[PDB]
């Protein structure tokens, strides 16, 4: 049952914005802190990625869907694999200037083998 | 067309380094030592240029001791900072520690310039060192004497000089095979990348390229004249249609 | 166009030579027939455009880099046409960019109640735009100690007049209040300084295009009052401009206009303006009726409305060539030819 | 003065050396100087004087300085916030809440007999907790002022709603003030009622033409329930079928229907609605009052504290010894504030240090120009003494 | 779905990007601090299919915000409109894809 109402996400500026403007995130006014990302692809570090994502999953208790460009998954591609629960669920979704691969995609990847 | 594009940036940097201080084969190998050249220029002068700089961080080292000394001879921070920042560093360090402090200045002789603080006290001596950081401020603790520093940091000024003399004088060497041959690599790409801009003008319709353009009247004989001769002499029996 | 050519002779006959860089619709097409940004930057490159983007090489050319530099060098042009302008002719390109400069107020004292970083929300303000206290409106949040502080010298204070400052500070919600009162009152000064001290044949065709302005930002702030706003007739009747063709009778209608067809029944008895809300895209209505307007302003010689119906069509070029470049590189061209050509 | 307004007792707080001497009068104590010099003799010189706390170090000296130029900020906001309410409303004086009592005790007065204070505050707590006990409780007292006033809007908006509902006019009225039988019918299997609001011009129009104007309508059933000003307000019997073709014909006619049809759990939850809006503003406005008066006295307090902690806290760390400061507080007569501050500055400035010492004399309360105004937070001025100005 | 939600959510970027630089300056980071509650929220669910307890979500719409300080500016805030219109109905869609996903 209800435990996380909140669909926060890791994105370029034109995606994160758009998807606020869609009514999506929220910023939380007692810790002062955003329950999305934003990011400009090639300009903003590797490094900062991987500590917002352990801020959502692990920090946030709140957050039920965490969505995530797929060119931005595959920076810190070890840190959206390796997390392998549904709480929150991890929905990669391609990159804005990128079309569909298959295989940028973390549970895709884990599908293949066994069914 | 990009490529001489490229080799034109690179004629154009061979061209700021000495102010600072055909057929398609006779083409391919002068681009060749173009190329192979610019590299060793480019290599050999951003090894200068940051060399230079290493030899002021040690220049500016030298004077802040030397400044310092003199004031200890006539709880405390010592460094070299930019001039335009000494007022505003003064002017947060005693809107930090109100009051509290004795500061000085005394230039360094860009332009740069010493400081001494004397934060009488504790508790802001690494908030101090955020307010110099921060601005582009080096400071130099010493914490053992002002004359066994001198003689370990006056050991590598010398010491890089030389290597500023090695590569300096490596860099007048190559520049004199090159100051002599710059307007021959500058009008090979001139008129090349002028032979393209006006091939990107033609048709290309059936392997073959069509050339539609103005001619006077007089000149229309010595076309039909000069291109029939000129496509006769070097075999390569394939020849050209000339319509008006 | 006797008394013209003395100190605006040679202005007129650059802007003049500025206007036949206009893309035309056969110009349009040739754009509209392109696989790539490189095309289409070596399509501009034959145009009056060319090598703009010369120092870009095909690697780090993005659609927004070519709205940023076909717009600087229409900054640049300006500035150039600027430069060469004394007298009332200075003083109308001055005019010009006080509407600019009222958007970058609006849009820096917005970045800093966000938190947002101040040399970001600089990148994005407007280049004509410009007074030398525009990064120091970083410096506080509410309204008199913005204005008190910073906006005492710049040419925006006369315009701050009607902005009651009730000792809340800012939300997002009167800054646009503010954007539209300072956008209002510059309005009415340079309507008032187009009818007093610009000469008759650059008189009607520049109030005509003015108007139009002041008609259009009546229209929007109307409308957009029905969604994200639950304001006061009396409050929101110090937003619309009084100097358009629509003032006295149908602003009135639209200032109690509760709902959209409150908005439609007042548009419908104005006679220009009627079928704009009916059918199709209104920003694009908007914009061709802006582009009307500005073609025959050409056609008039020896006027100094020249310049603004250079500069807004040289706007809405960059806007086309944008709009074009993003269906180009996004791969969706089912609207390309949506561009705005009466040129 | 005459750019500056001033009629309640204003204070300068000082802290200097015990050892001191002005300058300005040699031959002359501090304490003796206070009394007679300052002010043409009319200064009242109040006690002020605290003793020693627990200090952790001179490392955490420095800490305690930085969170209490904060705290006294804060707090600082917070009652001036608490004064702007009581103010606002008008049930209590605006003329006072710069020299009204606290503790019942005149506020130069208070100030003379505050010599650190005991409410929950001690002299062997620790100085860090003190500096963060303070600030709690100064925070919780105006969020709760906040709460209480942002409720008493709430219901502001909820008692004129009902009212207009109760009698306004007739673009949102709804009626339970008439709950007639015979206006209205209900427990009906074919009949129905609609309202129709009427101009006053066009109510022999309306006479005439509703019988006709739709069809199957209840004839005599024309009676005025209400009206207001603009508006008449009328009662039509009519069937369910035909309410839809009414509603419609009487808009062209330039009549405006009010969508209204008889049931008693509406009639009674509108005058409920309106009952509970009176209630719960009346509560909150004596609420409002007397938790503004009661929280104004505790914070004022608290604000002295920081103010009495600060300046001996500031002294400790620019001059160190003498261990015990010598601490005064000056109730200023009104419009002789920029001749204290003149008197001061040139008799005690000589001992922070001459590089300390700046002219940029005067005071601009007007917004023209920013300078003229001391306070060692900006680097464009310094105080040359452990000097704060205090304006209530 | 995953290429369905790529197209889609890209058009209305592509729309909001061009928006941003017509109308002057970054739009996007003045919105963002702005914006501090959300519309569409979940509230989840358990369903047993093939034995076995899942979690699933269920899209709740609060009508909170539906117009901000910053999609009115007057004429360059009826781009932001019309920009905002696109994203919000291709989004919605998008969340209830993103169910099954969980």
């Amino acid at each position: 049952a209800e435990k996380r109402t909140l669909i926060a996400v890791i994105a370029d500026e034109d995606t994160t914005t758009g998807l606020l403007l869609a009514g999506i995130g929220q910023i939380t006014p007692e810790t002062q802190e955003k329950n999305f990302f934003v990011y400009q692809e090639g300009k903003t570090t590797k490094e900062e990625i991987t500590d917002k994502f352990n801020h959502f999953t692990e920090e946030r208790d709140d957050i039920a869907i965490l969505l995530i460009n797929q060119h931005i998954a595959e920076n810190i591609r070890a840190r959206v694999d390796s997390f392998t629960n549904a709480f929150p669920a991890i929905l990669e979704i391609p990159s804005k200037d990128h079309p569909y691969d298959p295989e940028k995609d973390s549970v895709l990847k884990r599908v293949r083998k066994l069914f | 067309l990009r490529r001489f594009d490229e080799v034109e940036r690179m004629v154009g940097f061979l061209n700021e380094v000495v102010e600072k201080h055909l057929s398609l084969e006779n083409v391919n190998d002068m681009v060749k030592e173009i190329t192979d050249c610019e590299s060793r220029a480019r290599q050999l002068d951003e090894s200068l240029d940051s060399l230079r700089s290493k030899l002021n961080d040690l220049l500016e080292q030298r004077q802040v001791i030397f400044e310092c000394s003199k004031f200890i001879e006539v709880y405390m921070i010592t460094g070299s900072i930019r001039r335009t920042k000494v007022d505003i560093l003064n002017r947060i360090l005693w809107r930090l520690l109100r009051g509290n402090l004795i500061f000085q200045n005394f230039p360094i002789e860009v332009e740069k310039d010493c400081f001494i603080i004397f934060t009488h006290g504790e508790t802001l001596l690494k908030k101090v060192k955020r307010v110099i950081d921060s601005l582009n401020g080096k400071i130099v603790s010493l914490n053992t004497r002002s004359s066994e520093l001198v003689d370990t940091l006056n050991r590598q000024i010398d010491d890089l000089q030389r290597i500023l003399d090695t590569t300096e004088q490596t860099l007048h060497t190559e520049l004199l095979v090159i100051h002599d041959q710059l307007p021959v690599w500058s009008a090979m790409t001139k008129r090349e990348k002028y032979v393209y801009t006006t091939l990107n003008k033609f048709q290309q319709e059936s392997q073959g390229l069509i050339a539609e353009g103005w001619v006077p009247s007089t000149e229309l004989i010595h076309l039909q004249d000069s291109l029939k001769d000129y496509i006769e002499t070097l075999g390569s029996e394939y020849s050209t249609v000339f319509n008006v | 166009g006797v008394y013209f050519n003395i100190d605006n002779g040679f202005i007129e006959g650059v802007v003049r030579g500025y206007r036949n860089g206009l893309l035309s619709n056969n110009q349009y097409i040739n754009l509209t027939q392109c696989d790539t940004l490189e095309d289409l930057k070596l399509q501009l490159s034959s145009t009056d455009y060319g090598n703009f983007l010369s120092s870009v090489s095909s690697e780090s050319l993005t659609t927004s880099l070519i709205q940023e530099y076909a717009s600087s060098k229409l900054y640049h042009e300006f500035n150039y046409i600027r430069d060469q302008s004394s007298g009332s002719t200075r003083k109308f390109m001055d005019y010009i960019t006080y509407g600019y400069m009222i958007d970058n107020v609006a849009l820096m004292i917005t970045g800093t109640i966000h938190d947002r970083d101040k040399g970001e929300i600089l990148q994005r303000c407007h280049p004509l735009g410009w007074f030398d206290t525009l990064p120091t409106l970083s410096v506080a949040t509410d309204l008199e100690s913005l204005y008190e502080t910073v906006l005492v010298d710049t040419p925006l204070a006369p315009y701050f007049k009607n902005c009651f400052d009730t000792a809340e500070e800012l939300d997002d919600m009167n800054i646009e209040i503010i954007r539209n009162k300072l956008y209002k009152a510059y309005l009415e000064d340079f309507y008032n300084f187009v009818t007093e001290e610009i000469p008759e044949p650059a008189k009607e065709c520049m109030q005509t295009l003015l108007g139009f302005e002041a008609d259009r930002r009546s229209i929007n702030i109307a409308l957009n009052s029905l969604q994200s706003s639950d304001i006061d007739p009396d409050l929101k009747s110090d937003l619309l401009p009084n100097i358009g063709k629509l003032y006295p009778l149908a602003t009135f209608h639209l200032a109690q206009a509760q709902d959209f067809e409150g908005v439609r029944a007042a548009l419908a008895n104005v006679y220009e303006y009627r079928g704009f809300l009916e059918t199709g895209n209104l920003e694009d209505h908007f914009y061709q009726l802006e582009m009307e307007l500005c073609r025959d302003a050409f056609t008039q010689q020896f006027a100094i409305s020249t310049v603004w119906a250079w500069m807004k069509s040289k706007e809405q070029e960059v806007r086309n060539i944008t709009w074009i470049a993003e269906c180009i590189a996004q791969n969706q061209r089912e609207r390309i030819n949506n561009y705005i050509s009466v040129y | 003065m005459a750019t500056a307004l001033y009629t309640a007792n204003d204070f300068i707080l000082i802290s200097l050396p015990q050892n001191a001497q002005p300058v300005t009068a040699p031959g002359s104590k501090t304490d003796s100087w206070f009394n007679e010099t300052l002010i043409g003799g009319r200064a009242f010189v109040s006690d002020f004087k605290i003793p020693e706390f627990k200090i952790g170090s001179l490392d955490t000296l420095i800490v305690e300085s930085e969170e209490l130029s904060k705290v006294d900020n804060q707090i600082g906001a917070s009652i001036g916030k608490i004064i702007e309410i009581l103010q606002g409303l008008n049930e209590t004086s605006t003329n006072a809440y710069r020299t009204l009592p606290i503790n019942n005790m005149p506020v130069p007065e208070y100030l003379e007999n505050f010599q650190w204070q005991t409410r929950k505050f001690k002299l062997d707590k620790s100085i860090k907790d003190l500096i963060t006990l303070i600030s709690n409780e100064s925070s919780q007292l105006d969020a709760d002022v906040r709460a209480t006033y942002a409720n008493y809007n709430s219901a502001k908006t909820n008692l004129a709603a009902a009212e207009r509902k109760k009698t306004g006019d007739l673009s949102v009225r709804s009626l339970h003030d008439i709950v007639k039988p015979e206006d209205f019918v209900l427990n009906s299997e074919h009949l129905t009622t609609v309202l129709v609001a009427v101009p006053k011009s066009l109510k022999s129009d309306f006479e005439k033409s509703y019988e006709t104007l739709s069809k199957n309508v209840v004839p005599a059933s024309a009676s005025v329930i209400a009206e207001d000003a603009e508006y008449v307000l009328f009662n039509v019997h009519l069937f369910k079928k035909n309410v839809q073709e009414f509603t419609t014909a009487a808009r062209e006619k330039k009549f405006i229907p009010r969508e209204f049809n008889y049931s008693e759990e509406l009639i009674d939850q509108l005058k409920k609605e309106h009952d509970s809006a009176a209630s719960l503003e009346q509560s909150l406005r004596v609420q409002l009052v007397r938790l503004a008066k009661t929280a104004y006295v505790d914070v004022f307090i608290n604000w002295f504290h920081i103010k009495a902690l600060r300046v001996y806290v500031e002294s400790v760390l620019r001059y160190g010894l003498p261990p015990h400061f010598n601490i005064k507080i000056i109730a200023v007569p009104p419009k002789n504030l920029s001749k204290c501050k003149s008197e001061l500055i040139d008799a005690f400035g000589f001992l922070g240090g001459n590089a300390f010492m700046k002219d940029k004399k005067g005071k601009i309360n007007k917004q023209d120009t920013s300078l003229h105004q001391y306070a060692s937070l900006v680097d464009t001025e310094y105080e040359p003494f452990v000097m704060y100005i205090i304006n209530l | 779905a995953k290429q369905k939600m790529g197209r889609v959510m890209q058009t209305a970027a592509f729309s909001l990007a061009e928006v941003s630089y017509a109308t002057g300056e970054n739009i996007g980071y003045q919105v963002q601090e702005s914006v501090s509650t959300a519309r569409f929220k979940v509230r989840a669910r358990q369903e047993n299919v093939s034995g076995v307890y899942l979690s699933q979500f269920e899209s709740y719409i609060d009508p909170e915000i539906n117009d901000f300080r910053l999609t009115g500016l007057g004429r360059g805030g009826q781009q932001v409109q019309r920009a905002k219109e696109i994203y919000s109905r291709a989004v919605e869609t998008l969340v209830e894809l993103a169910s099954l996903q969980t």
